[PDB]
């Protein structure tokens, strides 16, 4: 999801 | 030193500078902190980056209203990701003038972000064209080159020990550069070093996902990036 460091 | 205000934290870093922190609870992964800056410059406030969401960004404006009670002249956002640009509608609803790297504004739709109202452009040396950043007061905006993203920008606060690396810089104790998905692994190391050279007097390095650190965060980040190229 493009949640900064979290790629999902 | 931390002050809590709804779901947000504010830490005073200088007489006229605060770090804002917002969190996104992700199931299993846990809460993820994102940091920005609030700057008091005479009779107005300047914001660097939004929170993850419109609601969280509205709470930043409420806190400023409560603790500083000056109008927010402008906000600058440091790239087209949710942690930095998630709250653009909340700044707009408040009639706040928003600035981003032209490329951030260009990438925004693909990234699911609302574009800033104004575009920043940069000289070949990385320094912002002053005509695109009118009345930025102590905000010295520098494009260090591609790294975390192609559009990542950085901000020094003139007359302080503070420079803001955003998501480009990791803390001096970081085990890795995290996810290398949207990253320029070739130019990252040089971009980290350019940030360093742009703000040589900055002894406090503020970043998106770690507590404020020493210049060791710049050299560590650059040395991790060296092992990619
Ligand atoms: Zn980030
Ligand atoms: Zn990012
Ligand atoms: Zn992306």
């Amino acid at each position: 999801x493009x949640l900064x460091p979290i790629p999902e | 030193g931390d002050q809590r205000f709804g779901d947000l934290v504010f830490r005073q870093l200088a007489p006229n500078v605060w770090q804002h922190t917002s969190y996104l609870d992700m199931p299993g992964f846990g809460a993820v902190a994102s940091n920005g800056l609030i700057v008091r410059d005479g009779g107005r406030v300047l914001v660097v980056d939004t929170a993850w969401t419109d609601d969280q960004t509205a709470q930043i404006l409420n806190w400023i209203k409560q603790e500083i009670n000056l109008p927010v002249a402008l906000a600058v956002v440091t790239h087209a990701h949710q942690d930095k640009m998630g709250g653009m509608d909340a700044l707009h609803a408040a009639g706040i003038a928003t600035y981003a790297n032209a490329l951030s504004n260009q990438l925004a739709p693909q990234e699911g972000m609302v574009a800033a109202q104004h575009s920043l452009t940069f000289a070949a040396n990385g320094w912002v064209e002053p005509a695109t950043a009118p009345n930025f007061g102590p905000l010295k905006v520098f494009y260090p080159g591609p790294g975390h993203t192609s559009d990542n920008i950085t901000v020094g606060i003139d007359g302080t020990d503070i420079a803001f690396g955003g998501c480009l810089i990791k803390d001096s104790k970081a085990k890795s550069l995290g996810n290398l998905g949207d990253a320029d692994t070739e130019h990252y190391a040089a971009s980290a070093r350019a940030f360093g050279a742009a703000f040589p007097k900055a002894s406090m390095i503020v970043m998106s996902h770690s507590a404020p650190d020493s210049r060791a965060a710049i050299t560590h980040t650059a040395r991790m990036a060296d092992k990619l190229r």
